[PDB]
């Protein structure tokens, strides 16, 4: 998509994900 | 507020290290959220509190490309800078030779945030003339007056009063 490595795309969604855990504890 | 307070204390060590992430998707977003605390007051004084969390919000203002993470990253210092601390955190993160890159963003909201925030620091802040002569601010700002709508023309004009 932006062609990144897959290594690349775990850290995408590790850090979206505690982002998303952020934004939970924000609301 | 206080509630408020805490919440953001808690989270701002990690928005911070995602702020500094290599990811521009991932700095985009922690971008937004910052500028999204910024909007409360007991969560804005956590932001300025933290020395940290000011220094990726100039960093990334200064190095992104990506228009929106640029525009939330300058709104936040807009936000920061209507408060004592706030200008004192912006000048000692090195706020304001990022701010005066800025006043060449061909993107309007970006321009707006960082001229007012660069005329709060004018105004306010006890070494920021200097600092934005240091920085080139007085050519930059001249180059924008034949560039711009009426209301920008007037705060940039203020700002080249305060600094002649």
């Amino acid at each position: 998509p932006d062609g990144l490595s897959q290594e690349q795309l775990e850290h995408r969604e590790r850090s979206l994900q505690t982002l998303r855990d952020i934004q939970r504890m924000l609301f | 507020y206080q509630d408020d307070a805490e919440l953001a204390t808690r989270a701002i060590p990690e928005l911070t290290k995602l702020l500094n992430d290599e990811d521009q998707v991932v700095v985009n977003k922690a971008a937004v959220m910052v500028h999204q605390l910024s909007k409360k007051e007991a969560s804005r004084h956590a932001i300025m509190r933290s020395p940290q969390m000011v220094s990726a919000i100039v960093r990334t203002m200064q190095n992104t490309n990506d228009v929106e993470t640029a525009r939330c990253t300058a709104g936040t210092l807009h936000n920061l800078s209507h408060h004592r601390e706030g200008l004192l955190a912006i000048f000692k993160s090195g706020g304001i030779p990022a701010l005066v890159k800025m006043l060449g963003s061909p993107v309007d909201s970006v321009l707006f945030y960082a001229i007012t925030t660069l005329h709060n620091l004018l105004l306010h802040q006890e070494g920021a003339k200097m600092a934005v002569r240091l920085a080139g601010g007085l050519q930059k700002m001249v180059a924008l007056l034949n560039k711009t709508n009426v209301k920008f023309l007037a705060i940039t004009t203020d700002c080249l009063q305060i600094l002649a």
